[PDB]
RNA sequence: ACCCACUCGGCACCUUACGAGAAAUCAAAGUCUUUGGGUUCUGGGGGGAGUAUGGUCGCAAGGCUGAAACUUAAAGAAUUG
RNA sequence: UCUUGUAAUUGGAAUGAGUACAAUGUAAAUACCUUAACGAGGAACAAUUGGAGGGCAAGUCUGGUGCCAGCAGCCGCGGUAAUUCCAGCUCCAAUAGCGUAUAUUAAAGUUGUUGCAGUUAAAAAGCUCGUAGUUGAACUUUGGGCCCGGUU
C-alpha cells in the first residue's frame, strides 16, 4: 500500500515485452538526443522531458531507443541538477505547506501533513546520502531549506 | 430368513459378491444391516456407553436411552453406533445396526522396515470432534496400545497392535473422544500412500455388470 | 577421598500403578512361574526395556553401519547365547517382539522344574535355596 | 506471523521476552523472590517444633457434631504463632499447655475428611515421642 | 438482561461507588 | 454433609451411563481413622 | 510485503491443491523455486511446469494431478548439521517410509535421502509428501 | 444525464461451507496435530487491587508506571421446560 | 476313568536363622567363605505398612454410644449438618519394607523456539509518524559430449 496511507491502488505505466526499436518509429538516434539537450538547455525535469517526447515526437521512451535512461544523458552532458528531481519537489512541497501554516496557527492537519512530507524527506535523504548523491551530512534544516529550492 | 429390499441385498444374497473391496473402492452405499452379516461373519460386538436422556415438554418429561457400541471382528474393519430408543437392549440393537451398517476399513502398516504380517498404521493421523483432538502415532512391534482403556479397546477391536496415542483436550467425556477417534482412523484409511501410486484397473462399478440379476422383481 | 563404587537399580515400577489388566496379567505371571512379589515383573520389564531402546536407536541408525554391524551383532550374538530368542531369528525386528514369559523361562526354577527333578515350581524355588 | 518474531538472528527478543513472561508466573516468582524465607510459617523447611500455646474446643458444630478442634502453637524458631490441626480424637487428652510438639503440612482435601478453615499444620508428635505410636499404646507420653 | 461490564480491574466509575460507602518499601542487604 | 454430597454426586454418574457403587452402611462413614 | 517467494509459492500450490484445480498459476518466479518444484516433479508429487517469460521476473504454470498431500516451507533457513536431519524429519513428516524434507546444501538443492546419500548437509528449506 | 458490457480502487450486503470454531457465528476468526510468509504490543484462576511504595509528567483535577503479604475452589456459548 | 480344592486327618523328608569345636580370614581381631556337633511342628523361628461411593483395587458387612417434641409404649422401628460418635469382621495393594511432610520433575502444548492464546472466556496501546532491533523482489556457468575408474 502506500507508505503513509491505507490506500492500495496500483496504478501505474506497464512497459511492453519488446525491448527493441518500435518498428515505424525509423528516425534517428542521436537526434533525439540533441533534443533532449535543448530541452535541458531549457531547463525542464526530466519527467517533463520523458512526457513531452512521448506526447510530441513519438519517442516511446529514451531507454528503449537510445540505449541510455536520461538522467544519464543529462549527467554525461554535465546538466545535472544538484539534488535530484524527487527530493527537490519534496522540499518544495514541504515549503509551501510550512508557509501556509506560518500563516494559519490553528490548522493541525497542514502540522500532521508536514510531519509527514518531512518524514518522507528524510527517508528519501538518508537513502541519497548513502549512496553518495549528496554530501555525507547535507543537513536538512526547516528554514534555510527554503533558499535551497527557490 | 432375509430378503433383499435394495441393489446390494440382491447382490449380495445370491452370493454373487464375496470380496469387500469392490465395495470399498468404489464406495458402495449400504442401508441395511443384514448385508454386512451375510457378507463377514464373526463380527464381535462390545458396548461403550448407555445413558438415560430426558427431553422435556410442557407437563411431561420423555425418557429415552442413548446406546453408543463398537463393532469389529479382528482384522482392520470398524463400526460405530451412536442411537437413541425408548428402550435400553432396543437401544444396543439400534446401536450395533447402525455400527455393522456404517463399517469402515483400515490400511495397516509397519513402523520402520517391512517384515512380516503389518501390527500398526502407516500415518500419523488426527481427529477431532468438539475441542478433543486424537493423534495416532506409529509405534515399533510390541510396544503395546498406550490409550485410555476405552480408546485402547477400540484399536483393539480394529486389528493394529501398536499405536502411540497424544491425545489433546479435555478428555473428561467419552462420546467426543469416540467420534474423534473414529474419524482420525477413517482419515488413516482416507490418507493416501504414494504406494498407490501404480496404476489401478478402475472398473465400471460392477452393479452395472450384474445389472441383469440384481433389477426390480 | 577416595572413589565411589557405582550403583544403580534394576526394578521399575510402573507409570499407571492401579489396572485391573495389569494387575491380573502380572498375578497370572507370579503363578504360571512362583515369584515372591511384583519385583520380579519389574526387572524383567526394566531389561526389556532397555533392549528394546537400544534395538529402536540400532535400527533408526542406517543399514550397514559398522556401529549397527558390531553393537547389534553382540547383542543377538548375547541374547542367543542365554537363548531368549531362537536359532533362526537372529534379526533385530524380532528382538521387538520379545516377551517377558520368553524370559522367565530361562530362569533357574524354570528349568529346574522343566527338567523334571522338582514336579513344581514352589517346589522348584525352595529346592534351590536349600543348596 | 502469530505474533512473535521468528528472523534466524532474533534469539535476544525471545530470551527477554521469555523472562518477562516468567516473570508473569506463580512459581519461579514464588521461588527467585525467595519469600519462602520471608513470610512463610517455616523458613522453607518442612517441619518444624513449637510450644502448645493454647488450646480451644473449636468443634464442627453445637454438641451433636464431629470432633475435629484444634490448638494455636508458637514457632520455636521464628517465634511466630499458627495454629495446628490435632488429628484423630482422643489424642487431645495427650495435649496440654507446653507440650513440645512437631508439627508438618497438611495436604489435600475432599468434600468430606476434614475441610478445616486454613488450619494446614497437622502435629506429628508430642513430648518429642510420637503422636501415632502413642495414639496405639506402644508408648507413653514422659512426665515433663 | 443485561450483560455485566468486564474488566479485570475494576472501573474508577464503580470504586467512587464503592468508597463512598509514608515509610518505603524494605530492601534487606 | 458428606452422605449427602455422596448422594448428589453418586446420583449423576447414573445419568452419564456410569457404573457406581451400591449403598448400605458403610457409606458415610471414616472408613479409616488418621494418626 | 512478499518477504518470501517460496513461501506463497509452496502456498499457492497447496490451495490448488486442496481445492481440487488442475493447474495453478505462480507470481514470481525464482531459482528456488525452479529447483524446488524440479525436485518435487522429480520424485512424482506434480505434474509438470513451464516459466511463463516475460522480462520483470516471470511466472509459472504448474499442471499438477491430484496424488500430493502437503507442500510447505520451514522458514527461517535453519541451519541443520547432519545428525540433526533424522530428527527434523521425526519432527514434521507422516511416517518415516515415505515423505521428504529439502535441504540446501553447497552440493545443490536436494532431498534428505540424497543427503545422506552424498553425505553433505546445509541449510533447511521446507518439505513435501 | 441514462442503459449495456468490461476493468481498477472503496463502503456495506445475501447465501453457502470446499474450511474453521466451545458455540453464537466468520471469505476471515479460512489456508493450524497434515502445527514455521514479516513484525510490534498484550495475557497466565478469582479476590487483596489499579491497592501500597518509589519514580515521572500535571497549576489543580489527575493521569503514566505499578507490587506484596494474606485469602480462596472456583470465577464464557447456546437449548430445555 | 486322571486332575484341582477342602479338612482342629496323618506321615515322614529338607534347610538356615541361630549356638558353636576348628580352620580360612585379619596388622591383631569382628564379620563374610567352608564346616564337627546341636538347632521346626504351630498361641513355632507368629510380617508389617497403608487403604475399601468414583478417580483408585477392594463391603446390596457386623456390633456399640448419643439426640429425636417421628410411630410404639418401656420391647422396640426409623431418622440422627453425631462432616458419623466408637470398635470388630471381610477384602484390596506394596513387601523387609510401607506411609507422611517440603522442594522439584514428567504427565502440562498452564511459559509454548519445536509448541499456547487475545470478537464474546484474562489478554490488540485512541491514532499516526519514527530511531535502535527484526525482516526484506528477481537476475550473473547452464546444458551437452568424452573417457577412465569404485560400490551394491
Amino acid at each position: 500500500g502506500r507508505m503513509h496511507s491505507a490506500g492500495k491502488g496500483i496504478s501505474s505505466s506497464a512497459i511492453p515485452y519488446s525491448r527493441n526499436a518500435p518498428a515505424w518509429f525509423k528516425l534517428s538516434s542521436e537526434s533525439v538526443i540533441e533534443q533532449i539537450v535543448k530541452y535541458a538547455r531549457k531547463g525542464l525535469t526530466p519527467s517533463q522531458i520523458g512526457v513531452l517526447l512521448r506526447d510530441a515526437h513519438g519517442v516511446t521512451q529514451a531507454r528503449v531507443i537510445t540505449g541510455n535512461k536520461i538522467m544519464r544523458i543529462l549527467k554525461s552532458n554535465g546538466l545535472a541538477p544538484e539534488i535530484p528531481e524527487d527530493l527537490y519537489y519534496l522540499i518544495k512541497k514541504a515549503v509551501s505547506v510550512r508557509k501556509h501554516l506560518e500563516r494559519n496557527r490553528k490548522d493541525k492537519d497542514a502540522k500532521f501533513r508536514l510531519i509527514l512530507i518531512e518524514s518522507r524527506i528524510h527517508r528519501l535523504a538518508r537513502y541519497y546520502r548513502t549512496v553518495a548523491v549528496l554530501p555525507p551530512n547535507w543537513k536538512y534544516e526547516s528554514a534555510t531549506a527554503s533558499a535551497l529550492v527557490n | 430368513g432375509w430378503v433383499p429390499v435394495t441393489k446390494l441385498g440382491r447382490l449380495v444374497k445370491a452370493g454373487k459378491i464375496t470380496t469387500i473391496e469392490e465395495i470399498f473402492l468404489h464406495s458402495l452405499p449400504v442401508k441395511e444391516f443384514q448385508i454386512i452379516d451375510t457378507l463377514l461373519p464373526g463380527l464381535q460386538d462390545e458396548v461403550m456407553n448407555i445413558k438415560p436422556v430426558q427431553k422435556q415438554t410442557r407437563a411431561g418429561q420423555r425418557t429415552r436411552f442413548k446406546a453408543v457400541v463398537v463393532v469389529g471382528d479382528s482384522n482392520g474393519h470398524v463400526g460405530l453406533g451412536i442411537k437413541t430408543a425408548k428402550e435400553v437392549a432396543g437401544a444396543i440393537r439400534a446401536g450395533i445396526i447402525i455400527a455393522k451398517l456404517s463399517v469402515i476399513p483400515i490400511r495397516r502398516g509397519y513402523w520402520g522396515t517391512n517384515l512380516g504380517q503389518p501390527h500398526s498404521l502407516a500415518t500419523k493421523t488426527t481427529g477431532k470432534c468438539g475441542s478433543v483432538t486424537v493423534r495416532l502415532i506409529p509405534a515399533p512391534r510390541g510396544s503395546g496400545i498406550v490409550a485410555s482403556p476405552a480408546v485402547k479397546k477400540l484399536l483393539q477391536l480394529a486389528g493394529v497392535e501398536d499405536v502411540y496415542t497424544q491425545s489433546n483436550g479435555k478428555t473428561r467425556t467419552l462420546e467426543n473422544t469416540l467420534k474423534a477417534a473414529f474419524v482420525a482412523i477413517g482419515n488413516t484409511y482416507g490418507f493416501l500412500t504414494p504406494n498407490l501410486w501404480a496404476e489401478q484397473p478402475l472398473p465400471v462399478s460392477p452393479l452395472d455388470i450384474y445389472s441383469d440379476e440384481a433389477s426390480a422383481q | 577421598p577416595r572413589a565411589p563404587r557405582t550403583y544403580s537399580k534394576t526394578y521399575s515400577t510402573p507409570k499407571r500403578p492401579y489396572e485391573s489388566s495389569r494387575l491380573d496379567a502380572e498375578l497370572k505371571l507370579a503363578g504360571e512361574f512362583g515369584l515372591k512379589n511384583k519385583k520380579e515383573i519389574y526387572r524383567i520389564s526394566f531389561q526389556l526395556s532397555k533392549i528394546r531402546r537400544a534395538a529402536r536407536d540400532l535400527l533408526t541408525r542406517d543399514e550397514k553401519d559398522p556401529k549397527r554391524l558390531f553393537e547389534g551383532n553382540a547383542l543377538i550374538r548375547r541374547l542367543v547365547r542365554v537363548g531368549v530368542l531362537s536359532e533362526d531369528k537372529k534379526k533385530l525386528d524380532y528382538v521387538l517382539a520379545l516377551k517377558v514369559e520368553d524370559f522367565l523361562e530361562r530362569r533357574l526354577q524354570t528349568q529346574v522344574y522343566k527338567l523334571g527333578l522338582a514336579k513344581s515350581v514352589h517346589h522348584a524355588r525352595v529346592l534351590i535355596t536349600q543348596r | 506471523g502469530k505474533g512473535k518474531p521468528r528472523g534466524l538472528n532474533s534469539a535476544r527478543k525471545l530470551r527477554v521476552h521469555r523472562r518477562n513472561n516468567r516473570w508473569a508466573e506463580n512459581n519461579y516468582k514464588k521461588r527467585l523472590l525467595g519469600t519462602a524465607f520471608k513470610s512463610s510459617p517455616f523458613g522453607g523447611s518442612s517441619h518444624a517444633k513449637g510450644i502448645v500455646l493454647e488450646k480451644l474446643g473449636i468443634e464442627s458444630k453445637q454438641p451433636n457434631s464431629a470432633i475435629r478442634k484444634c490448638v494455636r502453637v508458637q514457632l520455636i524458631k521464628n517465634g511466630k504463632k499458627v495454629t495446628a490441626f490435632v488429628p484423630n480424637d482422643g489424642c487431645l487428652n495427650f495435649v496440654d499447655e507446653n507440650d513440645e510438639v512437631l508439627l508438618a503440612g497438611f495436604g489435600r482435601k475432599g468434600k468430606a475428611k476434614g475441610d478445616i478453615p486454613g488450619v494446614r499444620f497437622k502435629v506429628v508428635k508430642v513430648s518429642g515421642v510420637s503422636l501415632l505410636a502413642l495414639w496405639k499404646e506402644k508408648k507413653e507420653k514422659p512426665r515433663s | 438482561g443485561h450483560k455485566s461490564y468486564k474488566s479485570k480491574h475494576a472501573s474508577k466509575g464503580a470504586l467512587k461507588r464503592l468508597y463512598k460507602g509514608g515509610k518505603p518499601d524494605k530492601q534487606v542487604s | 454433609s458428606a452422605k449427602s454430597f455422596i448422594l448428589r454426586k453418586k446420583e449423576l454418574m447414573k445419568r452419564r451411563g456410569r457404573k457406581v457403587a451400591k449403598d448400605s452402611k458403610f457409606t458415610g462413614r471414616k472408613r479409616r481413622h488418621r494418626f | 510485503t512478499r518477504s518470501s517467494v517460496l513461501a506463497d509459492a509452496l502456498n499457492a500450490i497447496n490451495n490448488a491443491e486442496k481445492t481440487g484445480k488442475r493447474q495453478v498459476l505462480i507470481r514470481p518466479s525464482s531459482k528456488v523455486i525452479i529447483k524446488f518444484l524440479q525436485v518435487m516433479q522429480k520424485h512424482g508429487y506434480i505434474g509438470e511446469f513451464e516459466y511463463i517469460d516475460d522480462h520483470r521476473s516471470g511466472k509459472i504454470v504448474v499442471q499438477l494431478n491430484g496424488r500430493l498431500n502437503k507442500c510447505g516451507v520451514i522458514s527461517p533457513r535453519f541451519n541443520v548439521k547432519i545428525g540433526d536431519i533424522e530428527k527434523w524429519t521425526a519432527n514434521l513428516l507422516p511416517a518415516r517410509q515415505f515423505g521428504y524434507v529439502i535441504l540446501t546444501t553447497s552440493a545443490g538443492i536436494m532431498d534428505h535421502e540424497e543427503a545422506r546419500r552424498k553425505h553433505v548437509s546445509g541449510k533447511i528449506l521446507g518439505f513435501v509428501y
